[PDB]
This record gives structure tokens, C-alpha cells and sequence, in this order.
């Protein structure tokens, strides 16, 4: 592992976008 | 806190373990340190094949009988089953 | 991130690296134009010490880093009569 | 009876059709109203048997028990999905969220709500369309089911089958007289879900059945994330949209070979620069009408260029990768602005992949920027600071010299963070508030290595100073973790984790440097935790007390040093001495203490119960609480 | 060298140098302009602690000169009901 | 340093080392009784640095630290003790060199702090517990070993 493979991209905004994609 | 030694004909692996730890866990880092696959090795406690699932708590790996001051030989053995062939250390000298 | 310890008959006697490390001479080899900076073998041969000694310094070198810091109760290091005047020559060889 | 409902249930769940017709023959009236509809609350969802046979995809067993026992269809109940927590649904939405056709039409024909609501207004035919089964929404849709309708955020089917890969579903809703003009919170329309999945043929799709590209509340066009998305198959279809504009035409294919530029899931060089070539041509033909570019002035940490306003420097920097990255990172910027979130990504990558080689100095400086950036739009940067603290014991680990100002601002960025954790906590709800938590405790935890590796470097007099005010603040503003445990016994515990990263080959607890310093910015020595305990309490249980003697004798003594007591009783009432765990501990804090006839007065007076109300000093009240 | 602390009631209880200088306060008042090195008095006089409370001062400072460096479970200091709550003041006027 | 090479011995074997860790050492009662305290920290450690032998011993076998773990105060003057520890560890000592009646030094450690002072500046090595072996079984050592680790066994 590096920083580069261990870099998440910001889901946060993803947890908020799916929230409002509840079905 | 279990301390033994696998045996191989000269090799001689010393090993750090749980005592709530089962035959696998020991057998991978075999697999990290020999580089043989697992199922053609097989460990021999007093000359004793012993399955690869029960812990060694029960097994007769106690910490009590497998200190790290005289861990406890556990052979060895690859397929080229192969009998082991755990050959002894050199005989010390005598008192002079 | 095993060091290979290979006795004057010739028994393998890998071991952890930092439970090697702890000896002055095994850290110099391995120190220097001794490297092995690819942690596979990073083997060390003793022409000198037989297998029966080299295997109670590798067994202390197990007891000394299980033992390290406790200070309380700390449990003898089983040295044979016959053992001993030898595994002295081999513990002033390799440094602590 | 209670106790049927459970075995009901499991077999319900386990769909065993031989033992339904067994569990359930012979069963009162009550008692086969009462068990079926009975609230179980399995893995932490409350499963009714009959959603719960409905989500298994049990059509047999649903069968047999709408057929004969007559269950109603409006129970509800939750259901645990990858991700998603929907309460309140039907047996209905537990088939269409689940994906069988038989069990929607078995509770359909037995009179199922299809116009059923959630909590959050969520219909059964949004579950249908989640996995997107032609079957299922069909059959739904000829049952009386509204697609006007969305949940209680704004979002219908249309832009769930937007996002899901599935065709055929989004292809029947806008086949049966659907509104893609439906706009969300944040005025967010059909077209701006569609292109942020970026699908070709949805979004191809979409332009024949009116997209009606509209700007959403965030001043931000569906194309913005058509071409942000690192995808080049939207944006030439966008543009054959007869409505296209020019601003917009001038925007597409050059934040597209931006995005492209920096990304990590589409990263080359010869695609970003023909991407941005034929932009610049885009503009770059009419002469008496050229568009000029409006750039903004150079950032000092964004090299020394102004963009490209000549196609000299375009194609001169056709070799040159860091170049043509850099510039796609500037216009990305000047296009999207300073306040999207996404833009702090392309800098991190970039800074990450100049630091998986052993080069520090331009990742440490893209790092400080996105800091900056996300210090700017007020973000949980509690990840990028863990990161970063990261990187700075990778490169004290590498023996390379740290850059003073960078810990100071990371430090003054890190006590910020924790005041609005602190606030945000103080204001937050009871759902999210373990979530909060840990994301405290993150920060608190990434403080204490930022410290330690503050302690590592060899910074002047000024840039030490400043620290220490500025940790003297974060004290003064008492940060306590949720079992209490102050800065100062997060920094003497051995129990305090170390993430994977190099920091475990750098920063290590407990620290004597890392104490020393919280020491001297004015923290609470006697600080106490909920369990009674304090520093030295915490610090004599130490488990490696001679390899890192000389550590723990140092921590001893410095709170020795500053006023801790030696006599501190815990909430069961034992002192430090009888916490000692250790013989080494115990005679260190032996030594470390005086005889004191007040631990002796004040021992006297806790034990014999007496009232020390008003009739001792003011600091002697607290003084014999210790006690 | 031997000097004389007295009491709110006139009661002389003459101790030790050293046993009185284990109270810092007692040192802050025999230093500064009440030195007089002279050796006649060393006179200290205490306007509020009470008599019953300076003689438990008093054996305090021979208890813990004697008993600074065992740490071998030395006895408790007996401390009366009444003394304590009123030998605490004391205690803190007349630092450790 | 002169003097240190000059080896200066009492009539009870003390060396300088010896007499500056010992607090039986008599120091005179006019005016430096109120300034000179033995043992003290900084006399040993100029000792050390000036070459200063560390594992001398007395007629009865005690070297310096073998006097220094007697010490009967360890806590109102614990700084002191710990730092003559630190130096005659760091400066070089066995830890477990034994007098003429096989004492360890910690054996001979009265007070408790030194004893765990000492366990923490004692480091375990093979070749201390091999000549330990050695000397307890006595198995003759004569020639069949090298000459430092004659005396080496000598003394442990």
C-alpha cells in the first residue's frame, strides 16, 4: 500500500447524494 | 505466548504464536518463510501427525511445556507420505 | 524479515530478524557489504559454532526478546553443564 | 403467544414451505392476526415475516399466506440494504427493493398499496427500478402507480434508473408521459443525475425527450459535470443539443482535458492535450471575434503561469506532463471556482503520486494548498489531516527537513477543526452523533501525532512559541474525548492507536517530548476522566517499563514537575501506586513523591466523612476531592 | 539551629532546624530579613494555628524525617477526627 | 585524570570511584560537611570522564557498584543515586559481578529503588549467564577458553 492506493475519494458528498437516493 | 521450533531434515524455524492460535496460522508463516504450499506439509508432535484445525491450547502446546527457553520441537516434512527424518544436533563434548 | 542461521554442520536456523539483531556480530554482518535488502534469505554462516550451541543462542535470543522488560519473576535460561564453556565462547563471539 | 412469532419468522425468512403449514395450522383468530405483523427486530432491522418473505423472494410462502390466512398488505417494517435504511415500506417495496416479479404480483392481486409512502415519500416503483427490472416496473405501472410523484427529496425514478446502469427502465419511464424537469434541492434536474452517471445512451436518449438544460441553484450546468466526470462521449452529444451555447461550448472540452489531466481513474497526457488543443481551437478561428480569456492572477504555490493565451505555449508544453497537469489543475479551478469541494481531489492525487517516488517538497506544498482550499469551504478535513501527518512522518522517517510554517498553519487549522467539532457536537443530533464522535477522536488523535512531529523538527524560537500559544489555546478550550480522556492522557497512554501509515515508525505513544510539550502550554495536569483516572494514573500502567524506561521516567517526572498529585484517588478510590501494575512504575513514583501532611489531613478527612464545606481554602475543597 | 515555633496560645515548641525546614512556608519566614544568625532564638511566631494543631505539626516533621526513605509500609500518621479538617489549614499555611 | 593514573588505593581497597559513591565516605565536619555530600553525582561522573577504572574492586571484592546499591537514601536523594547508576552503567559495569561471597549487586541492594534502578539499567546477555553457568558447575575453564573470558568468568 501507498498514498496514492489508499487515496479515497470524497464519499461524504456520496453519503449525502445516496440519502436522497433512498427508494 | 507458545514458542516452538519446526524441524525440518537441517532447517530449523523458530516460531512465536497464541496459545488460543490453531495449525493454520503457524502453517502460513511456514508458507511465508519455506515457500512450500500447505496441504504436502505436515507437523509431528512427538512424532505424532496432528490434524490442521484444533487449536494448540489443547493440541499439547501449553505455555507451560513450550517455553521460549526450550521450545518445543514440532517436525516437519515436504513431499518429494515422507517420514521424518529430523536429524539431531551435534553431540556436545564432554566434561573436561 | 527472517535471518538464516546456518551452524558448522550445516543446520539452517532461520530466525526473526530482530530476534537475531539483538547480538553485536549477527548485526554487523548483516550490517555493511551484508545487506540482503530483499528479505527472503539474508543468510549468516557459522563455520565455527556447531549446531547444538547455535540452537541454544537462537533459543536465547527467543528468550531474551520474549523477556525483555519484565523485571518480575524472570525464569533461568537452562544451561547443560556439558553446554556450557562452550556456548560462553559462542555468546562472547556474538556480542550479547 | 410471543414465542410462535419468532419461529413464524425465521421460517418466513428461511422460505421452508413444509413448515409454514405447520407452524401456522391450527391457530386462533387473534393469534394469527397477532403473530403475523409481530415487530422482530433481527440484526438490527425490524423484519415483519410477511416483508420478510417478500424480500427473500419467497413466492410460495408469500403466496400461501396472503391466499389463506388473509395477512394485510399495509404492514411495514425496515430493511436492511447495502448502504440504504428505509423504514415504514410495505411488503410491496421489500419485493420491487428485492427484484421478484411473482411476490409483486401475488401482493398486487391481493391488493397491495402501490401508491404507498415511505417516511421519506418513497413509492414501491422507486425500489423497482433500483435494479431496474423491466418486469416489475411494468407491471407496477399498469397497477395505478404515479411517476410525477417523488420522495420527500425531490428524486422520483427517472434519475434513480439515471444512475443505475439499467436501460430498459429509464427507457419505459420516459416512454409513459414522464417530467424530466424535475429539479431537487439544489435545482438539480434529470440531465444533471443522467451526466454525472454520464450513460451514452440515457443521456443520448435524454436530448430527443427535452433535456431542458437549466443551471441548478449552484450556479453549476449539467455539461460542468458532464465533462468533470472524466468522461468524453457526453459532451460531444451535449453540444449536438440544438440549445447549446457558446460560454458553455467555450467551458466543454477544456474542463473535460482538465479533469482529464488530474484524475486518478483517467489519467493520460495525449487525450488531455487534444481535449484542450481543440478547445483552443474552439475559440482560436474567428479573429475579429475572439473570445479572450478572463484568467485570474498566478498563485505563488500554483507555479508562476497565467494559463495559455498563445498556442506557442500550448504546444511547447506537449512533452511536458508536470506542465500541461499543472495548467489543467489551474483552469479547473478558474472554471469550477473556489468553493467545489472536488477540487482539493486532483491536487491530493497529484501530490500523492509525486510522493510515492521520494519527492516531497511540491506534495507538501499541493497538500498545504488543498488545506487551505478545504479550510476555505469549512470541511471535516479530519482524513486529508490524517494523511498529512502521515506524510510528515514519512519524510521525518526519510531524514528531510520540515518546513516550520506548515506545521504552524496545520496546527492552527487542526484547533480550529476541533472548535467547530466541538460546536457541531454541542448542536448535533442523536443519529450521527457516534459518527461525530469518532471523527472528534480522529482529529484529537491526529493532533497528537502533528505535535509530535512538531517535537521532531528543529524549529526556531518564534515557530516554537507560536505552537505553544497555539496549543495553549486548544487546552483552554478543553477538548475531552468521550470517556473523558484529555489531551494530556491521550498523550501518556500506550493505549492511544497509531494508524498503519509511517507514523507507527515515528510517532509513538506514550511521549515524553509530546508531554513535556502539552505541559507547558498550561494543560489540566489533574485532569480527570470519567473513570476517575489522570496522567499519572494512566501513565504508571505503561506495559514496556525498561526498553522505553528512560520515556517513562521522563513522563513521571515532568508531571511531577507540573503539579500532578501523587496521592489522586480514581472513582475506586486507588492511587497511582495501586494502578502501578509494574515494579518499575511503582518505585518511579515512590521516588517522584513527597510525604505531604496534607495528603495526609486531606486522606484523614475523606475518610472520616467530615463536612470541608466553607470551612477550608478554596483550592483545599478540590485539594481533599483528590483524596 | 534549634529553633522555637509558637503556638495562638504561647505554647513553645521548640524543633529541630532541619525538622522544620521540611515546611516551606517555615523556611520562607526564617529566610529574608528573619534570618538573625546569631543563633539565640529562631523565634517563629504562628498567630493562628492552634496549639492541638501545631504539636501534630510538630510530630509530623520528626515523623517524616524519620521516615523520608524507607517506603517499606511505614506507619500511619495518626490523625484525630477533630485534629484533621483544622490540621489541613495548617498544613497547607505551612506548605508540605 | 593524573591522579586516576596514578591508581590510588585505602587501606580497605577503595579506589577514588569507590570512596566518591560511598556514603560511608568520612568527610570532614568543619565546613565541608555542608557542601561536600557522598556520594555525589558529579564527583563520579568527572571520575568517569577523566578514565576512571569502573570495575576495581575492594579486598572484599565490591566495586562501585556493589557500594553505590547500599545506598540507604533513595528517595530524599534519589537524583543523585540515579545518575551514579546511569554513569557506572553507561560508562561500563557488570551488573552481575560477583565479590569474594558471590554477591550480585543485586544481591547486596538494600532498598528496593536501587534494585529496580539497577534491573532497568541491566541488560540481559548470553554470555552473563553462560559464565554464570560455568562458575555454578565449575567446569574447569583453563585454556579452553579465550583470556578476557577467563577473568570474565572470574568475576561473574
Amino acid at each position: 500500500k501507498k498514498h496514492s492506493l489508499d487515496l479515497l475519494s470524497k464519499e461524504r458528498e456520496l453519503n449525502g447524494k445516496l440519502r436522497h437516493l433512498s427508494p | 505466548d507458545v514458542f516452538l521450533m519446526i524441524r525440518r531434515h537441517k532447517t530449523t524455524i523458530f516460531t512465536d504464536a497464541k496459545e488460543s492460535s490453531t495449525v493454520f496460522e503457524l502453517k502460513r508463516i511456514v508458507e511465508g518463510i519455506l515457500k512450500r504450499p500447505p496441504d504436502e506439509q505436515r507437523l509431528y508432535k512427538d512424532d505424532q501427525l496432528l490434524d490442521d484445525g484444533k487449536t494448540l491450547g489443547e493440541c499439547g502446546f501449553t505455555s507451560q511445556t513450550a517455553r521460549p527457553q526450550a521450545p518445543a520441537t514440532v517436525g516437519l516434512a515436504f513431499r518429494a507420505f515422507e517420514a521424518l527424518c529430523i536429524e539431531p544436533f551435534s553431540s556436545p563434548p564432554e566434561l573436561p | 524479515m527472517y535471518v538464516k542461521l546456518i551452524s558448522s554442520d550445516g543446520h539452517e536456523f532461520i530466525v526473526k530478524r530482530e530476534h537475531a539483531l539483538t547480538s553485536g556480530t549477527i548485526k554487523a554482518m548483516l550490517s555493511g557489504p551484508g545487506q540482503f535488502a530483499e528479505n527472503e534469505t539474508n543468510e549468516v554462516n557459522f563455520r565455527e559454532i556447531p549446531s547444538h550451541v547455535l540452537s541454544k543462542v537462537c533459543m536465547y535470543f527467543t528468550y531474551k526478546v520474549r523477556y525483555t522488560n519484565s523485571s518480575t519473576e524472570i525464569p533461568e535460561f537452562p544451561i547443560a553443564p556439558e553446554i556450557a564453556l562452550e556456548l560462553l565462547m559462542a555468546a562472547n563471539f556474538l556480542d550479547c | 403467544m410471543e414465542g410462535l412469532a419468532g419461529y413464524v419468522y425465521k421460517a418466513a425468512s428461511e422460505g421452508k414451505v413444509l413448515t409454514l403449514a405447520a407452524l401456522l395450522l391450527n391457530r386462533s383468530e387473534s393469534d394469527i392476526r397477532y403473530l403475523l405483523g409481530y415487530v422482530s427486530q433481527q440484526g438490527g432491522q425490524r423484519s415483519t415475516p410477511l416483508i420478510i418473505a417478500a424480500r427473500n423472494g419467497h413466492a410460495k410462502v408469500v403466496r400461501l399466506l396472503l391466499e389463506h390466512y388473509r395477512v394485510q398488505t399495509q404492514q411495514t417494517g425496515t430493511v436492511r440494504f447495502d448502504g440504504y435504511v428505509i423504514d415504514g415500506a410495505t411488503a410491496l417495496w421489500c419485493a420491487a427493493g428485492a427484484g421478484h416479479f411473482e411476490v409483486v404480483k401475488l401482493l398486487v392481486s391481493h391488493g397491495a398499496n402501490v401508491n404507498h409512502t415511505t417516511v421519506t415519500n418513497s413509492t414501491p416503483l422507486r425500489a423497482a427500478c433500483f435494479d431496474g427490472r423491466l418486469d416489475i416496473v411494468k407491471y407496477l405501472v399498469e397497477n395505478n402507480a404515479n411517476i410525477s410523484i417523488a420522495n420527500k427529496y425531490d428524486n422520483t425514478c427517472l434519475m434513480i434508473a439515471a444512475y443505475k446502469g439499467h436501460t430498459d427502465v429509464v427507457r419505459y419511464l420516459l416512454e409513459q408521459r414522464a417530467d424530466p424537469n424535475a429539479k431537487a434541492h439544489c435545482g438539480a434536474t434529470a440531465l444533471h443525475f443522467a451526466a454525472e452517471a454520464g450513460h451514452i445512451d440515457i443521456v443520448k436518449e435524454l436530448i430527443k425527450w427535452r433535456a431542458a438544460i437549466v443551471v441548478n441553484g449552484h450556479g453549476m450546468t449539467p455539461l460542468k459535470v458532464a465533462a468533470e466526470s472524466c468522461k468524453a462521449d457526453v459532451v460531444e452529444l451535449l453540444l449536438s443539443h440544438a440549445d447549446c451555447d457558446r460560454r458553455s461550448r467555450i467551458e466543454a472540452l477544456e474542463l473535460l482535458g482538465a479533469s482529464f489531466a488530474n484524475d486518478r481513474e483517467n489519467y493520460d497526457i495525449i487525450k488531455t492535450y487534444h481535449y484542450l488543443y481543440l478547445a483552443m481551437l474552439e475559440r482560436f478561428q474567428d479573429g475579429d471575434n475572439i473570445l479572450e480569456k478572463e484568467v485570474l492572477p498566478p498563485i505563488h504555490a500554483y507555479g508562476n503561469r497565467t494559463e495559455c493565451r498563445n498556442p506557442q505555449e500550448l504546444e511547447s508544453i506537449r512533452q511536458d506532463r508536470d506542465a500541461l497537469h499543472m495548467e489543467g489543475l489551474i483552469v479547473r479551478e478558474r472554471i469550477l471556482g473556489a468553493d467545489n469541494i472536488d477540487v482539493s481531489h486532483p491536487i491530493i492525487y497529484r501530490g500523492a503520486v509525486y510522493a510515492d517516488n521520494m519527492e516531497f517538497e511540491q506534495c507538501i506544498k499541493l497538500w498545504l494548498h488543498a488545506l487551505h482550499l478545504r479550510q476555505k469551504g469549512n470541511r471535516n478535513t479530519h482524513k486529508d489531516l490524517l494523511r498529512f501527518a502521515q506524510v510528515f512522518s514519512q519524510m521525518i522517517h526519510l531524514n528531510e527537513t520540515v518546513k516550520a510554517p506548515d506545521i504552524e498553519c496545520v496546527l492552527r487549522c487542526s484547533v480550529l477543526e476541533i472548535e467547530q467539532s466541538m460546536n457541531r457536537v454541542k448542536n448535533i443530533s442523536d443519529a450521527d452523533v457516534h459518527n461525530a464522535m469518532d471523527n472528534y477522536e480522529c482529529n484529537l488523535y491526529t493532533f497528537l501525532y502533528l505535535v509530535c512531529i512538531s517535537t521532531k523538527t528543529q524549529c526556531s524560537e518564534e515557530d516554537q512559541c507560536k505552537i505553544n500559544k497555539q496549543i495553549y489555546n486548544l487546552i483552554h478550550l478543553d477538548p475531552r474525548t468521550r470517556e473523558g480522556f484529555t489531551l494530556l492522557h491521550l498523550a501518556v497512554n500506550s493505549n492511544t492507536p497509531v494508524d498503519d501509515f509511517h507514523t507507527n515508525d515515528v510517532c509513538s505513544f506514550p511521549n515524553a517530548l509530546v508531554t513535556k510539550l502539552l505541559l507547558d502550554c498550561g494543560a489540566e495536569v489533574n485532569a480527570v476522566d470519567n473513570e476517575g483516572n489522570s496522567a499519572l494514573h494512566i501513565i504508571v500502567q505503561y506495559n514496556r517499563p525498561i526498553s522505553d524506561f528512560l520515556t517513562l521516567h521522563s513522563i513521571i517526572i515532568s508531571l511531577v514537575e507540573a503539579g500532578a498529585h501523587t496521592d489522586m484517588t480514581n472513582k475506586q478510590n486507588k492511587t497511582p501506586l495501586d494502578k502501578s501494575t509494574t515494579g518499575v512504575s511503582e518505585i518511579l513514583l515512590k521516588t517522584q513523591m513527597k510525604m505531604s501532611l496534607k495528603c495526609l489531613a486531606a486522606r484523614a478527612v475523606r475518610a472520616n466523612d467530615i463536612n470541608y464545606q466553607d470551612q477550608i481554602p478554596r483550592t483545599l475543597e478540590e485539594f481533599v476531592g483528590f483524596h
